[PDB]
């Protein structure tokens, strides 16, 4: 009651304000932690009325933060659980709502091995003397290349996204651990692609199409690998796959303040400059080679099944 | 004598042959304050290049040449030994100390052989004086015509090309693609220009600046936010700094990439090159000749959290920041240069008709 | 208006002939009648009729030739327009294989030119020629070369991706040459070099010399206005052309910018 | 501790007239949001807990405009408190009354009512409490600044301030504004009082976000005559110290006339203030919702573009919006329920909510306020102001510099028509 | 030659500057060292004449290859001997003093000299206050407090083209010069000023004839904080050194 509309309310400013948690996995737990705090401590007589609390509580979710997908897609993930739990009692209120309580606990005990058993994978795709290139920061494919490293020998291009420099960390993060790191910006990626063997990046949100927004500055590594002709690794776990279509929906890129590309201390001439920074971009299926989750390495041609599997198409809106 | 600059950092293994030094330390600790071995303007030269003072690439051909005419003008002529060869031996450890302090542009490559051309056919009963009056003539000459009647022939054959109510990108700081765009402005063209960016040297805010005292609307962002923009873009200007024997395009780092993703944007990608600047040397990529700036100018302070500060402790991380690219010749569009609007494949052409052939 | 009495007198008499060697014709006709050269600019201000690029073309390169002698250097130079078409086809038509399949655009002189020195030298080959309806020339280019006994097939204008993978080479006459390499011809090129370049076909065009213009287009917008005129007009990238045919020589698409660097405009 | 704020809700300085005496300037809109929400969301989204709103003059509007918002509901982490007085009438007069009630605690943070930030102040509360722990309780004030320009169009010579600071340990030591004086005269007690290192600045924009103490409420009651905040801190500098924190990549400032007005409105919508941008809908309202385009284009529900209008740079259309054909609007903000013309321009214009534009008007860099009107054929220049549906009629060409209202002696007419006065 | 270094006799009431000076060894055998190091072929001293004509025998006992000594007046500043050895100076003049014990590396005002095109480049270590730029190496105003009647003026303008300027309170002059042709040339047209030391205030950069070549003349000064130079005002870290 309080403390439920309490929590709702601080997660939901908490979406508004920035990215609160840092971590997507641990922005994942605490959705499903708030999905199963509102389910516990609640009262409905139909499953279909848990439904449409779910939704009416989802959509003050998605526009607080349209740029995070995972809370949404992990509600509708939620929302399709439940409807085949009351499809399976249908062909009902403690063993609906016992049923859902071992479902969700099955999803936390499924996604916290996630990037375990992406890094359990990982060393069927790396060889020794290797040069991989990546860009941004993201824990799965650090984790990927760390893992992969303990018994092969190769090198890794840190290419830092650039409206603020965030992949420096991971840069350091792998240095740390002896990957034999290379640092430059966004403006040596054609410049030193003709020496690039693999592209290993990471994603924020992977697409009905197979397309995916990921850290900005991708779309063109993503075009010079096409040119180049190197295999794309996309190291995705499955909880940034939405059916939300590319061009359906508005507010696909997230802006964010423009000093980090030109700052306050310039003069005169910020008045009569358009200054935008996409921390985004988008990256089309066809530039893409592989994706790689827990359960699989899969195509961009394959995820239309996984989302036929993960997902019902009554709540594509949502 | 004039030793050597000490390497600095760990470098590339793909860049060992190529020298990366500092801009912290400088090679004039151990020399002369009064300048005797090096001359004083060229010893000028070189901690104006060596600082980074001077950083465009027609700035430094510039100065390249009133040094020169600083040199030649503090002259003189030894008993029995000719002129034509003195000069030729004594300009040579000049150029290796300007060399050794920051790597050469392939204009001022171009102009130590144009100067290295006029200074051996200098006949040997001309007089001391005469002759110095002469090559301080024919620089001038020199830098007069191919400078700033080159900039007008080349900013008039792109104002017969922009439009009206088209938008331009552009790259990097070049006065050149800076001066066509404001006189462009001035004559009546009504167009708004998308400023591209990158780091470290962040030399795009200078033809910001000079777009918005031009009265131009001007939009500022980065190479990742080219990729967003390139679907409204329709038309990119660029600022060449070489251009090859096969066709390609020597500029700074962020030419090649822009234009590859310009191309998948349908965006017709223009270079901008004065006839000069060209090269009979050809290479295919940005590993077999290329400048190494600074290892310690891509840390940057996001907060006060900097992670690139003690990157020398660290025995597997490399720094890397590239000033030189080619671009594949199927990439680029125009040449735009003095004699018309020819392609890519024409520069050994406009080589030929202009080497007195 | 003379001038263009003149020019459709020289033109009509025979279909067979161009329309930019009638208008160096009038030009040198003008220069028979200093007061010669001021009648040939008046009449090449007045003879804004045909919106071809070659007629533009080779009115500015011969208002380029010429400057007593210009007389004689207008002759000389109709002389070499004129035996330029045998030296087309004597440079291009080595190139044709036996039981390959021809792939023609619509109607020109040059395309035939070639067709008939390639059955000049006992070769048998089929050509499938593009209807290119704005109106009905590619039937004229199939009638011409029925009666050449050539075997011809009348193809449907949407057609040209359809029949690509059976037709080896595409042979193509242009009626107008940017300095690049790229061609400026009717509104069909474009699609037949696209669909050529994804199949693999060398795209040849066989154009004379009169015809290079210096223009760079960039888009399909960036041709003049006035040569457009449901445009006639499109652009075909220099990427996209395997080799020219000219009277000097089979030359690659980076050959014609020499040329027009050596002639300076 | 809980982190406590006084929220002075009236700015005693005469400036907005007669455009404050129809409503009072916190709830001015800048783009469809009034301005004391955008102080409740800094306050909520700083880390404060309780803020004190003293609302004076129109105190009633401010409460009934408040009351229904986000921050009075108890659902709120920041709920807040609304005292009312019609006694005082100064900024010393808020604080000695904060000081009188006991109030605060410890270390609140002064703010107005009219403040555009987006500051996290929490690193200048730790290096404040740092310094309170170290030098016990003599550090009374930490003027918080951002790194500026001097030729910003933002900060504007009524607000262009420069000081003289300890370049190590952060406290100002000197202040004074920088109206009217060409030459500025630094006393040479500044440099004996402090020699670790003196720089000056003038790169800093003042925020007026200053965080300070419960002791700075006992100086305002020790001296009856500190009106106001900068002759608290001369005051205190020409005779307890106080500090300076700098902000360099997050944006604060308030509104202090119409160019600041329009210059951090301009800052809004060109996203300077993130993440207060409006269409992430930070005050929790139904009609202020906002869809982002590019180029900083944001549209409303319902608003129907007409054929041939022209949306180029940094617009914004309110909820229920009007417009006709062949429009040409760029660096404006419409705002609900507006109905525009054909064939007319906007640049760098503001117009509030209810307002009418007729055909081939040609406003430039105007405020149209609330309940507006003009008809055809009128040519605005740039500064020109109009408040409270005030008529303009057709064929009359405005000057540069005319403010026109309803009330006759504060405006150049009165609440005739525009047509025939 | 780039460089005529000139080497002032005079002084500016602890100790006598030019003889008595004798911490660990002779005071002017080290300006002499510091020429004869990096170079200078070619060196001018000017003697001092305020000791009663004296200071020329301690002049002529440093044994440098190549000496240029001259007599001169007892009241007389270093603008003024900067007057009388004008027509035999052709190029930039680099100034010193007797008293001067640098152990301060001089290339590097040198540079700042040369790098950035300057017209002045000088040298101070850690009274006078020296405004310099947020960098350190270009200063922007200095006064003293004996001629400034109100506390200190500053003119907005500096303050609208750099918006911080870094004060410094303990900093004393090295008398290490890097002279312009035109600054003597404009000290020879205008012959009121006098003791060069209060020659650097009026220096005329900002807005007012006075300079020859926005547009405007560059003046240089490093700040040093490790090489002690030798200084005589607190006296606490100079009579506690060692002199290698």
């Amino acid at each position: 009651g309080s403390e439920l509309s309490e929590r709702i309310e601080s997660f939901v400013e908490t979406l508004k304000r920035g990215g609160g948690p840092r971590s997507s996995e641990e922005m994942a737990r605490e959705t499903l932690g708030l999905l199963r705090q509102i389910i516990t401590d609640h009262r409905w007589s139909n499953a279909g009325e848990l439904m449409e609390l779910i939704r009416r509580e989802g959509r003050r979710m998605t526009a607080a933060q349209p740029s995070e997908t995972t809370v949404g897609n992990m509600v509708r993930r939620v929302l399709k659980i439940i409807r085949e739990e009351y499809g399976r009692l249908h062909g009902h209120y403690a063993q609906l709502q016992s049923n859902i309580i071992e479902a969700i606990n099955e999803l936390l005990v499924e996604l916290e091995g996630t990037m375990e058993n992406i890094a359990a994978q990982a060393l069927e795709h790396i060889h020794s003397n290797e040069v991989i290139m990546t860009i941004g920061f993201s824990r799965t494919v650090e984790a990927f290349l760390k893992e992969a490293a303990r018994k092969r020998k190769f090198h890794v291009i840190v290419a830092e996204c650039a409206p603020f420099c965030q992949g420096h960390e991971m840069a350091v993060n792998l240095s740390k651990a002896g990957i034999e790191t290379t640092v430059m910006t966004d403006a040596a990626i054609f410049a030193v692609m003709s020496r690039v063997n693999k592209v290993i990046i990471g994603t924020k949100t992977i697409l009905a199409n197979g397309a995916l927004r990921a850290v900005t500055g991708t779309h063109t590594l993503a075009l010079a690998a096409k040119h180049h002709s190197t295999p794309l690794i996309v190291c995705a776990p499955m909880f940034k796959l939405s059916p939300q279509f590319p061009n359906e929906e508005d507010s696909f890129h997230k802006f964010v303040a423009p000093e980090e590309v030109l700052p306050f201390t310039e003069g005169d001439i910020l008045e009569k400059v358009s200054v935008h920074c996409p921390v985004f971009d988008y990256v089309p299926p066809e530039l893409i080679t592989l994706f790689i989750s827990n359960i699989g390495g899969n195509a961009p041609s394959y995820i239309y099944r996984l989302m036929s599997e993960l997902y019902h198409p009554d709540d594509h809106v949502l | 004598q004039v030793p050597t600059r000490k390497d600095y950092g760990s470098k590339v293994s793909l860049f060992s042959h190529l020298p990366q030094y500092s801009r912290q330390n400088s090679l004039t600790q151990f020399m002369s304050i009064p300048s005797s071995v090096i001359h004083p303007a060229m010893v000028r030269l070189g901690l104006q290049y060596s600082q980074g003072l001077v950083s465009g690439s027609n700035a430094r051909c510039i100065a390249l040449l009133r040094a020169l005419q600083q040199v030649i003008q503090d002259y003189t002529t030894p008993p029995n030994e000719e002129l034509s060869r003195d000069l030729v031996n004594k300009l040579k450890p000049y150029m290796s100390f300007l060399t050794q302090c920051r790597p050469l542009s392939a204009s001022m490559h171009n102009a130590i052989k144009f100067l290295n051309k006029e200074i051996t056919s200098v006949g040997s009963s001309k007089r001391e004086e005469e002759a110095k009056s002469e090559l301080r003539a024919a620089i001038d000459r020199y830098v007069q015509e191919k400078i700033v009647l080159a900039a007008q022939a080349i900013s008039r054959f792109a104002y017969q090309k922009i439009s009206n109510g088209d938008v331009i990108l552009v790259y990097g700081c070049s006065s050149l693609v800076s001066r066509i765009l404001q006189e462009a402005w001035t004559e009546g063209r009504r167009f708004r220009v998308v400023v591209v960016d990158s780091r470290p040297w962040l030399e795009g805010r200078h033809t910001l600046r000079s777009l918005v005292h031009a009265g131009v609307p001007a939009s500022y962002l980065l190479i990742p936010a080219a990729s967003y923009v390139l679907p409204e873009v329709s038309k990119v200007l660029l600022g060449a700094h070489a251009l090859l024997a096969n066709g390609s395009v020597m500029s700074r780092v962020g030419t090649a990439q822009l234009a590859l993703v310009a191309r998948a944007h349908n965006v017709p990608v223009l270079v901008c090159c004065e006839t000069y600047k060209f090269c009979e040397r050809v290479q295919t990529d940005a590993f077999v000749s290329n400048e190494l700036d600074d290892p310690d100018d891509l840390q940057c302070k996001r907060g006060e959290h900097v992670a690139l500060a003690n990157w020398q402790n660290h025995a597997s991380l490399r720094l890397l920041n590239l000033v030189y690219d080619v671009t594949p010749p199927e990439l680029v569009d125009l040449v735009i240069t003095e004699l018309g609007m020819i392609p890519c494949s024409s520069v050994p052409v406009v080589l030929r008709v202009k080497s007195s052939d | 208006k003379e001038l263009i009495e003149y020019f459709k007198s020289q033109m009509k008499e025979d279909p067979d002939m161009a329309s930019a060697v009638a208008a160096i014709r009038t030009l040198l006709e003008f220069l028979k009648r200093g007061l010669r050269a001021n009648l040939t600019s008046a009449i090449e201000t007045l003879c804004g009729v045909d919106s071809s690029v070659a007629v533009s073309s080779g009115g500015e390169l011969f208002l380029r030739f010429i400057s007593k002698i210009m007389i004689e250097r207008g002759e000389l130079f109709l002389r070499r327009i004129s035996l330029s078409r045998n030296k087309i086809a004597d440079l291009c038509h080595t190139f044709i294989k036996d039981g390959a399949t021809i792939l023609t655009h619509a109607y020109s002189r040059v395309v035939l030119r070639v067709l008939e020195a390639a059955v000049a030298a006992k070769k048998r080959f089929s050509v499938y020629v593009t209807e290119s309806q704005p109106d009905l020339s590619g039937k004229k280019m199939a009638k011409a070369l029925c009666h050449l006994n050539v075997p011809v097939t009348v193809v449907l204008d949407a057609a040209v991706g359809y029949i690509m993978e059976k037709a080896d080479l595409v042979i193509v006459g242009a009626e107008g040459v940017v300095e690049n390499g790229g061609i400026i011809n009717k509104i069909g090129t474009n699609q037949m070099a696209v669909c050529a370049k994804a199949q693999n076909k060398p795209f040849y065009v066989v154009a004379e010399s009169f015809k290079f213009v210096r223009l760079f287009p960039l888009n399909q917008q960036d041709v003049p206005d006035k040569f457009k005129y449901h445009p006639w007009v499109d652009y075909t990238a220099p990427s996209l052309i395997t080799l020219l045919f000219t009277d000097l020589g089979v030359l690659t698409p980076s050959a014609v910018s020499d040329e027009l660097i050596k002639l300076y405009l | 501790p809980p982190l406590q704020a006084v929220l002075v809700a009236d700015s005693f300085d005469r400036r907005f007239f007669p455009i404050s005496k129809d409503q009072p300037r916190v709830l001015l809109p800048l783009a469809n949001v009034a301005l004391i929400d955008y102080t409740l969301e800094f306050l909520t989204a700083t880390g404060v807990q309780e803020t004190f709103v003293f609302c004076c003059w129109k105190a009633a509007q401010i409460k009934e405009h408040l009351l229904k918002s986000k921050w009075c509901r108890p659902t709120s982490l920041n709920v807040v408190r609304i005292i009312t007085s019609e006694l005082y009438r100064s900024l010393g007069d808020v604080l000695r009354d904060v000081d009188a009630k006991a109030l605060v605690r410890s270390d609140f943070l002064l703010v107005y009512g009219d403040v555009i930030s987006n500051i996290n102040i929490t690193r200048a509360l730790e290096e404040h409490r740092l310094r309170r722990k170290l030098e016990k309780n003599v550090s009374v004030m930490t003027m918080i600044f951002k790194e500026s320009s001097p030729s910003h169009p933002t900060r504007c010579h009524e607000d262009n301030v420069v000081v003289a600071v300890d370049s190590t340990t952060n406290r100002v030591l000197h202040f004074q504004k920088t109206q009217g004086l060409r030459r500025f005269a630094f006393p040479l007690s500044l440099f004996q009082g402090s020699s670790d290192g003196v720089e000056v600045r003038y790169d800093l924009l003042d925020c007026h976000i200053s965080i300070c103490s419960p002791q700075v409420a006992q100086l305002f009651t020790d001296n009856f005559d500190y009106q106001t905040r900068d002759d608290f801190v001369r005051g205190l500098l020409v005779n307890n110290q106080i500090h300076m924190h700098v902000t360099a990549k997050e944006y604060g400032a308030r509104v202090s006339n119409l160019h600041m007005y329009s210059a951090v409105c301009a800052d809004v919508i060109r996203r300077w203030v993130y993440p207060l941008t409006p269409e992430a809908n930070f005050t929790d309202s139904t009609t202020q919702s906002c869809t982002h385009s590019r180029h900083n284009i944001y549209r409303g529900p319902e608003v129907s573009l007409g054929h041939g209008s022209i949306l180029e740079e940094n617009v914004l259309l309110g909820s229920g919006t009007v417009i006709g054909s062949n429009c040409f609007i760029t660096n404006s903000v419409i705002g609900p329920g507006c109905h525009i013309g054909d064939n007319v321009v906007l640049d760098q214009t503001y117009l509030w909510q209810g307002v009418r534009v007729a055909a081939g008007a040609q406003i430039h860099q105007s405020l149209l306020c609330d309940n507006a009107e003009v008809k055809e054929r009128v040519t605005l220049k740039p500064r020109s102001v109009l408040t409270s549906q005030v008529v303009v009629g057709p064929n009359i060409t405005l000057p540069e510099g005319s403010v026109i209202s309803l009330h006759p002696p504060d405006a150049e007419e009165d609440e005739d028509d525009g047509e025939f006065s | 030659m780039e460089f005529q270094a000139v080497v002032m006799a005079v002084g500016g009431s602890s100790i006598p500057k030019p003889l008595l000076p004798v911490g660990n060894k002779p005071l002017i055998w080290y300006p002499l060292n510091l020429l004869e190091r990096v170079g200078f072929e070619e060196v001018i001293v000017v003697t001092t004449r305020d000791v009663q004509k004296a200071l020329c025998a301690e002049f002529k006992m440093k044994m440098k290859p190549d000496i240029v000594c001259i007599p001169d007046d007892a009241d007389m500043g270093t603008a003024d001997s900067l007057r009388y050895i004008y027509p035999k100076l052709k190029t930039d003049v680099l100034v010193l003093s007797c008293d001067l014990i640098t152990d301060v590396a001089l290339h590097e005002v040198v540079d700042l000299f040369r790098a950035y095109d300057a017209s002045l480049a000088m040298l101070m270590r850690k009274r006078d206050f020296i405004g310099v730029d947020s960098t350190g190496k270009r200063l922007l105003f200095m006064a003293n407090e004996a001629d400034l009647d109100e506390e200190l003026v500053i003119k907005g303008s500096i303050l609208q083209k750099h918006p911080r300027i870094r004060f410094h309170t303990g900093l004393v002059d090295a008398h290490l010069y890097c002279l312009k042709k035109y600054i003597v040339d404009f000290l020879m047209e205008n012959g009121s000023i006098t003791s060069i030391r209060s020659e650097l205030i009026p220096y005329l950069v900002r807005k007012q004839s006075a300079s020859s070549q926005l547009k405007s003349l560059d003046i240089y000064s490093f700040i040093t904080l490790n090489l002690a130079p030798y200084d005589a005002c607190w006296n606490a870290c100079r009579g506690d050194r060692w002199e290698d």
